[PDB]
DNA sequence: CTACCGATAAGCAGATCTCTCGATTGCGTAT
DNA sequence: ATACGCCTCTCTGCTTATCGGTAG
RNA sequence: AAUCGAGAG
């Protein structure tokens, strides 16, 4: 039952895996231009005047397309019919700044009851 | 230190699939990539059905990205490569009911 | 609306003849629109009927009630319609359905009602009426709970358990309760009509959605795999029911088992196949909160739940406090209104189904086209839905088919007296547990609890029976009545780090649960957890980013050894409990929950914020009283049951109950001929306005031992002072 | 009553000439017993009278 | 105490005293550390408070073995704190404890059909009537030079699916009791009251307390259930302890009642012979 | 109802030794070292085992209800009668406490010196499953006010957190007078 | 000063003779019916132990 | 409801001076402690009953069963 | 795979059926219908202690490092007023005040003297 | 050996001070 | 319109079932 | 006359 709306993709592009090279998942958040992502971290980094979190985080396989660019198989080097499992994987998150309390305009001294003005001798006695 | 980037390769390249916990597969196990950046992937053999999709509401925030990184120099081979959850179905058992009422 | 959700999600009843496989023909009534409006008079064309006329009449003051059927048959084949009025519907004053709906004071005085009038109230048979406010389980979230009820419940059954309540957007209640048992068996209870029913949880899980076990293996347990108490209860469980129920190997074998089990009390339709059905009871009993077409949302939550227990069960979890303020939310009237008028249409369309049954056994001049027999079985149905809700307002009785997850049936709807304005407003103010903990023994539900600072009242409560049980609202406390726009926070939170559900594998308290509104959204780290929680908080008071709306509740749950169940939980539903507090960064007000209140620190006053400990304070100390526990002078220097009993006798006094008293016809009316303003008031005196209702006079009072007629309690009276009209009414 | 749960019914309608006077001729309306207060501990109902006498005159 | 104890005393006349209690005076040569010994040496302790924790091996791989390593508190601090003796300990294990926990098995299984092993022979006959006497049991040793532990296989068969085995062994732990004398759990020595020396037990059986002549003065055992007074001292001391409880209550709450109607209450109770009560 | 400038200094010098009465009372019940500063994370974890308990939490609740209520009998032998700057047969409240006519010597030392420690049942005010016995203490607090002991008085009037508890107080006395009316007698018919 | 609403004039009632209950012929219930005040259990109880039994009676 | 004729304490006529006692305070920029010097009340027991007052009779008035509306 | 007493099918994810209970040197997915050997699943073995809450002991009590016991003499009770005793005279005399038969009735103080023990619970 | 008894376990019946006001008391069939 | 037929959280005792001990 | 609600001691 062929969804509606999906076209499968007849051709893909290449997988160049072959100290050689290790396999990382890295996730960004929507807020990221993939696309000028000029460097990362291995961690506070600054894109487009914003601030994200850099750290290091197996069920999810890898799924590299085979020599026919039809399908996918997955992957081993080792040949334990077992995935390649990531060598090193990292992770991206938002951050934000929060503010320190002024605690020198946030200690206000208590005000005492202000004293009415304007006070004077109301009651006098009786013939005066 | 930081890390840099070769190429951002927005066009599909890469999948990921996330079965369950120890999950292996047989050597002759293939699976359709269908698109409309949302996928819904489909892979047979004899006695199972890896039927699975994406999760479009986990998607249109979060975007993940399978890379390749050289020791020897300072850069990342990116590649966008969604995760998609799948629920391995048994074709032993997928079409097997009862009927419809009890009189 | 509430009421157009509630018809929606309502459903249709179908009937079947039988006249020629053919079942016969398919009538499916059902109603889509409901309307009301502002009642009228006949005394052609219709004149606005203002409340003044109807509490001068000694009548109730009552709209039309407007109901279309949709006499749907076989599929669309051919739709009738007919909007049928359903009698009078009494609305409440001061609502979009009165027409004092948005009338300034010089408008409502020439209308003769009163210059700041508050409605909130109905008119029935020429006596108000008001509905109190209950308080409830929070909704949408799952505690645990250590009852010794649920043991005594049969044999195997132990005190532990996991309690839920379910909301739809109809605002109706559903109840999933999660027993455990001492074998390892896990059994979902839930009630659909006023009878229970028990469910093996994998049963129920596996009729969720297609699942393996191993799925199920790693969604309750989580990385946590070498905790052998988890191992061997999961073990016993997936073989316990790998043993009873062998042959049901899929998901469709599973949902027509349990349509097959549940035909007769779900009223199923002779047309629905066993699997819809199935389907029907899953979606209409089994967390109701996430709707249908939620399956894996259920699923994941199912999956929250049972681990949740385990960890209750294993003393890793300490229980949740099912009487205490952190865990409940207050039914607010007018939704109590929106269930009883959805049950009474749902008997109304029984009703008329009824009538057609009975035409189909006595005699067979039947026909779904035949618009003379639609008109003839219609007007042989009683359509007094209006008049039952009148009957529930003027008796206080719950007549339900069901009945909701209200533990009680009578005391619902009480007079609101116009003895005096302070005890007017009052009847405004005031929550009850339900008369059930009204007649019981257990004085802890009684306490007054350090998770109410803001929320109760600790002052306002009567002694004698209601002691404890009927506490008031602290009046900067604003209950929720609109649903917060949540559907961006989700994207929020994956960029913040809340790694997604659907793909993370992972479970258990060593980790945070990021949910939103009784719906798992993600996984991530307890430090991580306590960042995003910060982060959200501050996003929300700046309200720069268009996501986080004030009135999100931002739940964080440290880890705690033994403690409440940790986690980060966001609300923003209905019948929540709010007060303002002044964030101290960025020094603007923010809004808090009872739920996530008891885990931060909010300064009393500003002098004493502290270093590093303190995020929050108040505005000030007196928004924690309510408005009769606020106009008592110099509280702070009396003893508490001195404060309490003027709080009670407040509500007492002979003041005045309002100016408009030649407009009205009520039974018995004491009114104070000559009040004055207090010398010595608080400041709140004047910004609720009650010198438009004085209550007491000032007097000059000697604190002497002279007359002896004076010793106990009573006191003397000046007796020129009472020939001068001192303290003097009518 | 007062604001402060002093309830208390009235006695007896003491006559004026009866009724203790000041030294500014002005007779109380109300008498409460001194006794009434050790043990309700209101203390508001003192500040409370002193206020009111300070704000009237 | 309160209306409660007028409800129990005066309403009921109930033989099951919700707090029973025995005051048991002390010869005025024995010593108060010998007075806390006795204490010790009365009081019930059960099984499961000298054990520390119990390690559950299940092993599957067809005979279902389930291998039970039962840590014991220290000696030095058990014997000390409860009196109790490493071979009196091992006696309690070898015969009720096992017995007990293959009944609790056998029914489970009946409902869900619906350091060291170096011996020295005497080890060896012990675990060859242990295995005799006991329907499961295949191994068995207990630290008899130490008396820290004790390990015993439960070997069982692949018939029966999976059991808990370690709820099974908290609930009969808690069942079984090392020494006890009938109704009494604990016998606590507090400090004297009108310079009178008193031990007061939590439970009333008064032929149990009359073989330590030696340090109690049996003359002067007096309890609070006024039935086992009737029971075992007739009418009259049955009549005296009424109104000593009855006048207890007063007491307590500094409220004075002359000693004459609270007499007379009590003869109209016993009027009979017996404990009566005001009721229907 | 008032003291001396002498007598109120006396007070305030007194009450300023319950500075240190509750930490000193959790660091003993914790088995703890003494001088042990209140942020210690070994104290937190064992006041938070006491928390967890409901035995240790009555310990705690005792043994420092002992110490501050020893502080407030210090206070009020001390300010009374030798710190009323109006005293017997002069001062009232006073005499009436005294004469027996209407009140006691516990009604004129609320009103007067302190209102001290609140109990409720026999452990002092309830504690948040956080650690918090109130929003304004933050979590585990060693201080004898977080407890509950109220050191003001009903002359110059409560903080708003010894208010909440005095409340708890007060609604606490008046659901025990609730449960007496409720259940009551019958013992009297029976008897007669 | 508040005046509650509490006036003795809806609690006083003094009743000589006058109208009795159906079938036992003692006095009605209620002060707004003319009707007596009851005697219960406790008064019984009280006047018995007074030895006063012409009183009882 | 309306000014009492009389001072309840003493009896000084006080019924004659809350017109004036409101145009003192409404044309004058004058405080009330100073209006009612000037008005003749000394007394606080006279000087609370027109401090105090609060005149509801004018809202009572505007409900008028014989005038149309 | 296995996963200590537990055993789950590789390809669908299953329950396996405990080997013990089935034939030999071969078990059935009940799903994929495949075959697992009986071999390679020597032991299932699943290792559980108590609760550690499991059993309440005086010796359990005192395993833990905070103050368990309060001894009946580390109690001082406190609350020490100057009250006349009427049975010796000692200055000290204890006290406690409940409210009682109303929410107006006067309050009952009780008095306890500390050397000879004497109780008074007296109104006023 | 055999009644014959019996120590459990299980089912069942009754209470839990005086006073004053108001508001309301139900619904399906068939001549 | 109007007369017939009808619908979830205590606590003492006294009294009985039930599948086995118990003297001759 | 039963209940429901409100209260007084
Ligand atoms: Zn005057
Ligand atoms: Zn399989
Ligand atoms: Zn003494």
């Amino acid at each position: 039952s062929i969804p509606d709306g999906f076209k499968k993709c007849k051709h893909l592009k290449n997988f160049p895996l072959n100290k050689q090279q290790q396999v990382w998942l890295i996730k960004f958040p929507s807020n990221v231009d993939i696309s000028k992502l000029k460097s990362l971290p291995v961690t506070t980094m600054t894109i487009d005047k914003h601030d994200y979190k850099i750290m290091d985080d197996s069920n999810m396989t890898l799924l590299v397309p085979s020599e026919s660019k039809e399908s996918l198989k997955i992957a081993s080097t080792a040949k334990d019919n077992a995935p390649l499992q990531f060598d090193k994987v990292f992770s991206v998150s938002e951050t934000a700044k929060i503010p320190a309390i002024d605690y020198s305009k946030v200690r206000v001294p208590r005000k005492d009851v202000p004293k009415v003005e304007g006070l004077k001798l109301e009651h006098f006695a009786t013939g005066y | 230190s930081e890390i840099e980037i070769e190429s951002v390769q927005d066009q599909p390249s890469v999948a990921v699939g996330s079965f369950f916990k120890g999950f292996r597969a047989p050597s002759d196990t293939t699976f359709d990539l269908y698109k409309k950046d949302e996928f819904v992937l489909h892979g047979e053999n004899e006695r199972l059905e890896y039927e699975g999709y994406t999760d479009s509401s986990s998607q249109a925030s979060n975007q993940y990205v399978v890379g390749l990184f050289n020791p020897e120099k300072k850069s990342i081979q990116l590649y966008k490569a969604p995760v998609l959850v799948s629920k391995v179905v048994s074709k032993s058992s997928k079409n097997l009911r009862g009927p419809k009422i009890k009189s | 609306g509430l009421l157009n959700l509630g018809v929606k999600d309502i459903g249709e009843k179908v009937i079947f003849d039988g006249k020629p496989g053919y079942l016969g023909n398919k009538l499916s009534v059902s109603v889509e629109q409901v309307s009301i409006a502002k009642p009228m008079s006949n005394d052609a064309v219709e004149r606005k009927v203002y409340p003044s006329e109807s509490r001068q009449r000694l009548t109730s003051y009552r709209g039309k009630l407007l109901l279309k059927l949709k006499w749907s048959v076989n599929n669309g084949e051919e739709n009738l319609f007919e909007v049928r009025d359903c009698g009078g519907l009494p609305v409440m004053l001061q609502s979009n359905r009165c027409h004092l709906n948005k009338m300034s004071p010089y408008e409502l005085v020439q209308h003769k009602e009163e210059s700041d009038e508050i409605g909130g109230y109905f008119i029935v048979n020429g006596i108000e009426k008001l509905i109190r406010m209950l308080i409830v389980q929070r909704r949408n979230h799952p505690m645990a709970i250590i009852r010794p009820s649920f043991a005594n419940r049969g044999a195997s059954y132990s005190h532990y358990g996991i309690q839920i309540r379910s909301v739809r957007p109809d605002q109706t209640s559903q109840t999933n309760v999660l027993h455990y048992l001492n074998d390892g068996q896990v059994t979902f209870r839930f009630s659909w009509r006023k009878n229970e029913y028990l469910v093996p949880v994998v049963m129920i899980l596996k009729a969720l959605c297609h699942t393996s076990d191993r799925e199920i293996f790693d969604g309750i347990i989580g990385n946590d795999v070498k905790d052998s108490f988890l191992t061997d209860r999961l073990e016993l469980l997936l073989r316990g029911f790998k043993k009873r129920y062998p042959h049901l190997q899929n998901r469709t074998q599973v949902l027509q088992y349990l349509g097959d089990k549940f035909r007769v009390v779900f009223q199923a339709s002779p047309d629905q196949s066993d699997l819809e059905v199935g389907q029907e009871v899953l979606d209409r009993i089994v967390l109701v909160h996430l709707g249908k077409d939620g399956s894996q949302d259920k699923f994941r939550m199912l999956l929250f739940m049972i681990r949740k227990l385990y960890s209750l069960v294993a003393g890793e979890c300490s229980p949740d406090n099912p009487d205490a303020t952190q865990h409940q939310e207050v039914l607010l009237g007018g939704f109590l209104y929106g269930m009883i008028l959805k049950e009474k249409i749902d008997e109304y369309l029984q009703n008329i189904i009824a009538q057609v049954r009975m035409d189909i056994n006595r005699g067979m001049a039947i026909n779904f086209k035949d618009k003379r027999y639609m008109s003839r079985v219609l007007m042989r149905v009683n359509e007094n839905i209006g008049s039952k809700m009148q009957y529930f307002l003027s008796t206080g009785n719950l007549v339900s088919q069901s009945g909701l997850d209200l533990q009680q049936v009578s005391g619902y709807t009480v007079v609101a007296e116009k003895i005096n304005f302070y005890r007017f407003i009052s009847h405004f103010r005031m929550v009850h547990r339900g008369s059930f903990f009204a007649q019981l023994k257990t004085t802890t539900v009684r306490k007054l609890l350090p998770e109410s600072w803001g929320f109760l009242c600790p002052v306002h409560t009567p002694d004698g029976s209601p002691c404890g049980l009927l506490n008031h609202f602290a009046h900067k406390c604003r209950i929720s009545t609109q649903q917060s726009d949540v559907s961006r926070i989700p994207s929020i939170l994956y960029s913040l780090g809340v790694a997604p559900a659907s793909h993370t594998f992972a479970a258990g308290p060593s980790l945070c649960c990021v949910q939103i509104d009784g719906k798992i959204i993600g996984w991530v780290s307890h430090e991580q957890g306590k960042i995003i929680a910060d982060t959200l908080r501050y996003w929300k008071v700046e309200g720069k980013t268009p996501g986080l709306p004030i009135d999100l509740e931002i739940g964080y749950v440290p880890p705690s050894t033994r403690g409440q169940y940790p986690g980060l939980y966001l609300f923003g539903g209905h019948s929540r409990m709010l007060r303002p507090v002044r964030y101290l960064p960025l020094d603007k007000e923010d809004i808090v929950g009872p739920f996530e209140q008891v885990y931060m620190n909010i300064a009393v006053t500003p002098q004493e914020i502290q270093n590093n400990v303190h995020t929050h304070v108040e505005f000030t100390p007196t928004n924690i009283l309510s408005i009769l526990a606020n106009l008592t002078p110099f509280s702070d220097f009396n003893q508490s049951p001195r404060n309490m009993y003027q709080c009670q006798m407040g509500k007492q006094t002979m003041g005045t109950p309002g100016v408009a008293l030649c407009h009205r016809s009520d039974n018995k009316l004491y009114r104070l001929q000559t009040g004055q303003t207090p010398i010595v008031k608080a400041n709140l005196y004047d910004d609720y306005g009650m010198d438009n209702f004085p209550n007491g006079f000032n007097a000059v009072v000697a604190v002497i031992s002279y007359t002896g007629y004076d010793m106990d309690d009573a006191m003397i009276i000046n007796k020129s002072a009472d020939e001068r009209g001192f303290g003097y009414g009518t | 009553s007062s604001r402060h749960g002093q309830k208390g019914v009235c006695s007896r309608k003491w006559p004026t000439i009866d009724m203790p006077f000041s030294e500014t001729g002005i007779q109380p309306d109300i008498i409460i017993n001194p006794h009434a207060f050790p043990s309700r501990m209101t203390i508001g109902m003192f500040v409370e009278s002193l206020a009111g006498k300070a704000g009237a005159l | 105490l309160g209306i409660p104890r007028l409800r129990e005393i005066v309403m009921t006349a109930s033989a099951a005293i919700k707090t029973p209690q025995m005051t048991l005076p002390i010869w005025n040569d024995v010593s108060d550390e010998q007075a806390d010994t006795f204490c010790k040496s009365i009081s019930k302790v059960l099984l499961s408070e000298v054990i520390d924790k119990v390690i559950v091996t299940e092993t599957t791989g067809a005979a279902r073995s389930y291998v039970i390593h039962m840590r014991f508190f220290d000696n030095n601090e058990y014997s000390e704190e409860y009196d109790v003796s490493k071979e009196e300990l091992q006696n309690v294990i070898s015969n009720q404890f096992i017995h007990l926990l293959e009944a609790a098995i056998v029914k489970e299984i009946k409902k869900q059909k619906r350091a060291n092993n170096n011996m020295n022979k005497v080890q060896r006959d012990r675990q060859s009537a242990i295995i005799s006497h006991h329907r499961f049991i295949t191994k068995y040793n207990f630290d008899d030079e130490s008396g820290k532990w004790c390990e015993f296989k439960l070997e069982l068969a692949a018939d029966t699916e999976k059991l808990l085995m370690v709820n099974i062994v908290e609930e009969i732990c808690r069942k079984s009791i090392i020494r006890q004398i009938p109704h009494i759990d604990r016998c606590v020595h507090p400090e004297p009251e009108n310079g009178k020396r008193v031990l007061v037990t939590e439970g009333v059986n008064f032929q149990a307390m009359w073989d330590q002549e030696a340090f109690i003065d049996v003359d002067g055992i007096t309890s609070n259930d006024v039935a086992a007074v009737l029971k075992t001292y007739g009418v009259e001391a049955a009549r005296n302890t009424i109104v000593n409880e009855i006048n207890n209550v007063f007491s307590r709450y500094a409220i004075s009642v002359s000693f004459r109607h609270l007499d007379l209450i009590a003869d109209m109770m016993t009027r009979q012979g017996t404990y009566l009560a005001f009721n229907r | 109802l008032r003291l001396t400038a002498e007598g109120n200094k006396w007070r305030t010098d007194i009450l300023k030794t319950s500075v240190d009465t509750g930490r000193e009372a959790a660091a003993e019940v914790t088995n703890l070292d003494k001088d042990t500063p209140a942020d210690d994370p070994e104290l937190l974890k064992r006041l938070q085992e006491i928390l967890r308990d409901n035995n240790k939490s009555g310990i705690l609740d005792a043994v420092t209800s002992s110490k501050v209520n020893a502080i407030t009998s210090q206070v009020v032998s001390k300010c009374v009668p030798d710190g009323t700057m109006k005293k017997f047969p002069c001062n009232s409240m006073q005499a009436m406490a005294l004469s027996g006519a209407k009140g006691s010597n516990v009604n004129v030392s609320q009103i007067m010196c302190l209102l001290g420690q609140q109990a409720l049942e026999g452990r002092r005010v309830p504690v948040m499953v956080s650690g918090k016995t109130l929003p304004s203490f933050k979590p585990y607090e060693t201080d004898a006010m977080a407890g509950g002991y109220v050191k003001g008085r009903f002359y110059s009037g409560i903080k708003p957190q010894e208010y909440y508890f005095h409340c708890m107080a007060g609604r606490e006395g008046l659901i025990d007078t609730a449960v007496k009316t409720s259940r009551s007698g019958y013992l009297q018919r029976c008897l007669t | 000063y508040q005046r509650l609403r509490h006036m003795v004039n809806d609690k006083f009632q003094v009743r000589s003779t006058g109208p009795v209950n159906s079938l036992t012929m003692q006095p009605v219930k209620g002060r707004k019916r003319h009707g007596g005040i009851r005697v219960g259990e406790m008064e019984r109880d009280a006047l018995i132990g007074h030895g006063t039994s012409f009183l009882l009676q | 409801m309306i000014v009492p004729v009389r001072c309840f304490s003493c009896g000084k006529v006080v019924g004659d001076k809350w017109e004036s006692y409101l145009n003192l305070l409404q044309e004058d920029e004058l405080d009330e402690g100073t209006a009612l010097s000037r008005l003749g009340l000394k007394r606080y027991c006279c000087r609370r009953m027109i401090l105090t007052h609060v005149d509801l009779i004018e809202k009572f008035l505007r409900y008028n069963p014989l005038e149309k509306r | 795979s296995v996963v200590g007493s537990l055993i789950f099918c590789l390809d669908c994810g299953d329950l396996l059926e405990n080997p013990n209970a089935v034939l030999g040197s071969n078990v059935e997915c009940s799903q994929c219908k495949a075959i697992y050997p009986k071999s390679q699943f020597s032991n299932l073995k699943v290792v559980t202690t108590t609760a550690d809450d499991a059993f309440p002991s005086s010796l359990r009590a005192k395993k833990s490092v905070v103050k368990t016991s309060l001894k009946k003499n580390e109690l001082k009770d406190g609350a020490t007023i100057k009250e006349k005793c009427p049975q010796c005279g000692n200055e000290e005399m204890n006290y406690h005040t409940l409210q009682l038969r109303s929410a107006d009735e006067g309050a009952t103080v009780f008095y306890t003297c500390t050397s000879c023990g004497y109780k008074f619970r007296t109104n006023n």
